[PDB]
């Protein structure tokens, strides 16, 4: 590595963070029931 | 004469911030410091070493009279001091914590802390960039106003200044009760140092080094155009170029050099290292550098003279304050014992040479008590009383006592 | 792929803040065809930059010819009134 900026002390330093995007709701994990498949084809018998 | 102060302090306004809290400094310029502490290099390790030398020798606790305190603490006997050891087992570790943060900044600040049953359980440093005092007309801390970090931003609380406690190692008067950060203090001094460091570093990049300038053409002759010497570079390519590689060319090439330039980088490091050790109160020696001259006799004397007093001045104001705000509201409320006992806490001194106190020992033992020899050269004091109050050796006794 | 100079990166280049950032307190006008090199108002896409001279210190710093007084230096958003 080679920054090409150095950076002060007492945060007179550049404004440094990224605002965030939209997160979608994630729960298909809770809300089914997980199989953790040995193979990526295969068969639930019924 | 009077029960209350009758001189006034020059106090609160906020530094003329508003919605009035503190006195002139802020929960963002606590962080500022807290960035000065985490961000590493030698700023950091400067202060670091003045924190240690203040407080990294230890500490021991002492109780005038203390054998008059001899109790039975739970069906056992205990003194003063050895319920207090008892109490604060770890405090070589907590002084040198709270000892560094008051360097740091303006204060270290904590709580008292009980077990579930409600016997004393620890004194608990607080983060000390989080909190902050609010202040009354006479200059005393009432409450203490909080804010810190947490996964839904930042969380704001209050409390009162009844079961928290702080000390002050950096008083700007000595009624002054919320201190100064000797960071802040040195903002400009601990600036110009990171200022010509990076100076430094980048001019080592530019001009420490040689670098070949190839020209091409004949002066005064046609033109070379980017295209053209796009083609040169690829023969004279550092990349691909090895110690000794030869160079076979017509008249009209020319590998120049820009030659290092000379400058004493040595010199301005030690000056900025002189000004910022200087600045914090160091001798220049802890930062790596020694000057000439100062190094032997009485220059030397005089340095690590007024080195050791200004450690002795810190270890003094924290002591007394942490003995009358942290020790005596612990014996107060969860001991047996005399709250307004002449307890002390002295801490040790960092330079101190054994060697040297063999010496005085050697030379003039003949009159100090056993118990005052055990004291200097940092053992126990003799377990019988009779030999620890006299002044001939233990060893000595016993060889007479063999006699007898 | 995404390389510095690409388009949806120039917010990430700590470059691109910080010449941004010397284009506003370099300039005396929002004319940057007069001022910039047509590399510079592409690379840092100053167009975007709220570029006008009011961000550059020179334009309240006083600099008269003949300075009797030590006025020469002081900056007008410097004093009791501002
Ligand atoms: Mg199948
Ligand atoms: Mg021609």
């Amino acid at each position: 590595s080679d920054p090409e900026y150095v950076d002060t002390l007492f945060r007179e330093q550049l404004l440094e963070v990224v605002m965030e995007g939209r997160e979608l709701r994630k729960v298909a994990r809770e809300a089914s029931n997980v199989i953790n498949a040995n193979t990526r084809v295969g068969d639930v018998p019924i | 004469a009077s029960s209350t102060p009758q001189t006034n302090v020059d106090s609160m306004g906020g530094g003329h911030s508003y919605q009035f809290n503190g006195q002139d400094l802020t929960f963002e310029d606590l962080r500022d410091i807290k960035d000065v502490r985490d961000s590493g290099g030698q700023v950091a390790q400067l202060m670091d070493y003045k924190a240690l030398l203040n407080f990294g020798e230890g500490c021991e606790i002492h109780v005038e009279g203390d054998d008059e305190t001899k109790q039975l603490v739970d069906g056992e006997p205990m003194t003063l001091s050895e319920w207090l050891e008892d109490a604060f087992p770890h405090l070589d570790l907590l002084v040198l914590d709270l000892g560094g943060d008051a360097l740091w900044y303006p204060y270290a600040v904590g709580e008292i802390q009980e077990t579930i049953t409600g016997e004393f359980k620890e004194a608990l440093p607080a983060e000390p960039w989080t909190l902050m005092p609010e202040s009354d007309a006479q200059g005393k801390v009432q409450a203490w106003h909080q804010r810190t970090k947490t996964h839904g931003g930042y969380q704001t609380q209050t409390l009162p200044a009844d079961d928290l406690w702080h000390i002050v190692i950096n008083k700007a008067s000595a009624r002054d009760e919320v201190g100064i950060s000797e960071v802040l203090r040195n903002k400009d001094e601990i600036q110009a140092f990171k200022q010509n460091e990076a100076a430094i570093n980048q001019a080592i990049e530019l001009h420490g080094f040689p670098q070949r300038h190839v020209k091409v053409g004949k002066e005064d002759g046609a033109p070379v155009r980017d295209n053209d010497l796009r083609r040169v570079r690829t023969i004279f390519d550092p990349r691909t170029t090895d110690a000794n590689t030869a160079y076979f060319t017509g008249q009209d090439v020319d590998v120049e050099t820009l030659e290092a330039h000379n400058f004493d980088y040595s010199a301005i490091h030690e000056m900025d290292m002189r000004n910022l050790t200087t600045a914090l109160g160091l001798p220049l020696e802890a930062g790596n550098v020694g000057a000439d001259g100062l190094g032997s006799g009485k220059p030397a004397e005089l340095r690590f003279a007024l080195l050791k007093l200004a450690i002795k001045a810190n270890q003094r104001s924290f002591s007394v304050q942490f003995v009358e705000r942290v020790m005596r509201p612990v014996v107060r409320d969860y001991s047996p014992f005399d709250h307004e006992a002449d307890i002390r806490l002295e801490i040790n001194d960092p330079l101190e040479d054994i060697g040297e106190v063999a010496d005085l020992i050697q030379q003039v033992g003949d009159y100090m008590t056993n118990e005052q020899v055990a004291e200097k050269l940092d053992l126990p004091a003799p377990e019988d009383d009779e030999v620890a109050d006299s002044y001939r050796s233990p060893a000595d006794m016993e060889k007479d006592e063999a006699g007898v | 792929m995404q390389l510095r100079r690409s388009p949806g990166m120039r917010p990430m280049d700590r470059d691109w803040h910080q010449e941004r950032a010397r284009a506003r307190e370099q300039a005396y006008s929002s004319d940057l065809t007069s001022q910039f090199s047509e590399s510079e108002i592409v690379k840092y896409e100053l167009d975007t930059a709220q570029i006008d001279g009011s961000d550059n210190p020179r334009t309240y710093i006083w600099n008269r010819t003949i300075d009797l007084f030590g006025m020469n230096g002081t900056d007008v958003r410097e004093l009791r009134n501002r």
